[PDB]
């Protein structure tokens, strides 16, 4: 089939279009989480626990 | 005319400008110092060599920011401790690959050696060495004070072993091919690269030939003054310019130029033209077989990597080439 | 103490020229065969017709 | 049962029958003739008949 190779294609479109919407998402998100809850926390948290 | 494009060809395409080459090569240098630095105060336990930047920019004309800029880091291994074994000797039997063997361990057992950490079995392995320095690439080595230093942006790629200048102040980016490998010969060529295999055993090793190969077509126009490299700068230049050659790069093309190298024609750039659809022609006959053996070792398919169609579609399109000589520059 | 980057500004540098970088080599188009992609949106499809 | 030709042997002889059943049945049913069309972007099905393809 040709047409619906060329739905494929528009899927494929649509794949890489909200992906990348996604990820760019992510590369702001993880980050946060990591200063959150490791590094801010320790910050605080290791002169009670010492 | 062939002859008069391929001759602007040159100066419009395969000239890269000598401001950048320059810079490269200075940047190939300051790059190549810092890791030396840098790897004496990582490594201190290793004895690594001094960097030697090559390739391209350096083995031929004025390729610049065209193709990677080589760097070979010296793994100095104890001579007698270890020992060059062909891949195929092995149970992970690829005879294109190669392996470092351990050996008199009655004398020097493992730990006496700083090259015994990568030791696995009885064997040097590639692969713990490349996971160790490219980490120190990818994060270690201090980048901001390299783009600081050089004025500059400096950083590791995200694959393989290699190095992106994203922009030198002065107008230039380009890229380095960091190739960590064993000194091997007095010749000072062959190298024994350290590979990365994913299959069979990744402790494997590549035997480089690169400078081999560029050193017998730099000896075969000293032979008679002639223009083999030449032809081949301009066939890289074309393969750059044109997207159906994508899958030919300098080594496919090296392969080729040094079977057309081993030949008593007319070598001069007078017959640049004749030499050109004589590439062509080999290149094409080797696709329409879907194999390019390796001159230095037969045994290496270079096309074998490719689809057979797709392969067949390039001769088609160099076949055009041949039709119409100009439509290639 | 001048030396190789550690402590703050080498996190800086995880979150961005380590994991942002590593994060845009991945995909965008990675995996996806057109052709067996119109396979899985047959499957997707399943027992029925569609329109 | 050493062979893998056994499973078509009845009495001491190789079986064209059996052969052809499971064949004809891989060729009506098992083979994905919707991969096919789409790869070579067309219409291929089993014929009703014989151990035939019809494009």
């Amino acid at each position: 089939s040709a047409r619906e190779q060329r739905d494929c294609e528009v899927i494929e479109r649509l794949i890489k279009s909200y992906f990348l919407i996604v990820r760019k998402n992510i590369q702001d998100s993880v980050p946060k989480a990591v200063m959150h809850f490791l590094v801010n926390h320790v910050k605080d948290t290791l002169q009670s626990e010492l | 005319t062939l002859q008069e494009r391929l001759l602007a060809f040159e100066r419009d395409r395969v000239t890269i400008p000598a401001a950048q080459v320059a810079l490269a090569k200075q940047l190939a240098g300051d790059i190549a110092l810092e890791l030396q630095a840098y790897f004496r105060s990582k490594f201190p336990e290793l004895p690594f060599g001094a960097f030697v930047p090559g390739g391209p920019l350096y083995d031929g004309l004025q390729a610049g920011a065209a193709d990677h800029v080589r760097l070979l880091v010296p793994l100095v291994l104890e001579p007698g401790l270890w020992s060059l074994v062909p891949g195929v000797d092995t149970v992970a039997r690829d005879p294109r690959c190669w392996a470092v063997r351990r050996t008199q361990l009655e004398f020097c057992p493992r730990g006496s050696s700083p090259w015994d950490r990568f030791l696995v079995g009885g064997y040097l392995s590639s692969r713990v060495l490349l996971e160790l320095l490219r980490k120190a690439l990818a994060a270690s080595v201090n980048w901001p004070a390299i783009g600081s230093l050089l004025g500059c942006l400096i950083r590791p790629s995200m694959a393989s072993e290699e190095l992106l200048l994203e922009v030198q102040h002065e107008r230039l980016e380009l890229t380095v091919a960091v190739l960590v490998a064993v000194p091997g010969v007095d010749a000072d060529d062959r190298l024994l690269l350290a590979w990365p295999l994913e299959g069979l055993a990744g402790n494997l090793w590549l035997q480089d030939l690169y400078p081999v190969e560029a050193a017998r077509l730099r000896a075969l126009d000293d032979h008679d003054a002639g223009t083999r490299r030449r032809l081949l700068l301009l066939l890289c230049a074309v393969c750059r310019g044109c997207s159906a050659l994508g899958q030919l790069g300098r080594g496919h093309l090296t392969q080729v130029v040094l079977r057309l190298g081993e030949d008593n024609v007319d070598w001069t750039e007078e017959a640049l033209g004749e030499r050109f659809l004589q590439a062509l022609e080999l290149l094409i006959g080797s696709l329409e077989q879907a194999s390019l053996p390796c001159h230095f070792n037969p045994s290496v398919n270079l096309f074998s990597s490719l689809r057979e169609e797709e392969i067949d579609d390039i001769g088609y399109a160099l076949y055009s080439g041949l039709q119409e000589p100009e439509g290639l520059l | 103490e001048t030396s190789e980057l550690c402590g703050g500004a080498r996190i800086c540098y995880i979150f961005h020229e380590t994991f942002g970088r590593t994060l845009e080599s991945v995909d965008p188009l990675g995996g996806l065969n057109t052709i067996d992609i119109l396979t899985a949106i047959r499957n997707a499809t399943g027992p029925r017709p569609a329109l």
